[PDB]
């Protein structure tokens, strides 16, 4: 579902 | 005697290999880890959301202040969070010895980051994890705690020792954790081959593959 990015 | 967990392995290559990497902008800081090979240097694709950062390359053989990052001859691997920058020729080179695959289910992998010291660099390992592919993507499931800070790491195969991915997401709610895996044939595809290079390549966070996933940007 829901992601971002790691930074 | 022989058992089910892999025994001793060397990591300190891989280690030796990664880089910082800080994008600096007016009121904002990148900051993830790359990879090192030769005059490239492999990150994540999301390491440019911002346009026009002064980026900067702290290494175990040095620290280089490249300032805008625009000027640089980049090659994405179209479809995922990878992307290889060439640096100048006075950039000091890396060796050109790791190997790259693609994850299989065979593989289990650990992630693999450094530490820079005074007059040297230690290695950083964490523990293995179980991988799980994201179909549509090159997306890999992986329970490795990570920080912001930490897109960029390795993951590194227990089979073999090869570099699987770069460390990319986490769900925004839920705390899952994934990777970007290497291409089929990346030294040679991305690396080696001549051709492929633009100065004029900018992100776009529609150009990834996303499958079931919901980008929050």
């Amino acid at each position: 579902e829901t992601v971002r990015f790691q930074s | 005697s022989k058992a089910l967990l892999k025994g001793v392995r060397d990591f300190n290559p891989i280690s030796a290999c990664v880089c910082l990497l800080e994008n600096s902008s007016d009121g904002h800081s990148e900051r993830l880890f790359g990879i090192g090979f030769g005059p490239y240097i492999i990150a994540n694709q999301h390491l440019f959301r911002r346009n026009n950062g002064e980026l900067t390359i702290k290494t175990m053989h040095g620290e280089f202040a490249v300032a805008n990052s625009t000027q640089l001859q980049m090659k994405p691997v179209e479809g995922r969070d990878i992307i290889v920058i060439k640096m100048a020729k006075d950039f000091p080179p890396f060796p050109q010895k790791l190997k790259f695959r693609q994850p299989t289910i065979k593989d289990r992998v650990c992630m693999v980051s450094t530490n820079f010291q005074q007059k040297s660099v230690s290695s950083l390992v964490s523990e293995s994890s179980h991988i799980v592919h994201k179909e549509d993507t090159s997306f890999w499931q992986h329970w490795i705690t990570t920080k912001d800070g930490q897109a960029g790491s390795p993951l590194v195969s227990i089979i073999d020792g090869n570099i699987l991915g770069i460390h990319s997401l986490t769900h925004t709610t839920n705390g899952s954790n994934y990777f970007v895996e290497f291409p089929e044939k990346f030294v040679a595809t991305y690396l080696d081959a001549a051709d492929g290079w633009c100065k004029n390549w900018k992100f776009n966070a529609d150009k990834i593959s996303w499958g079931s996933f919901t980008l929050v940007e």
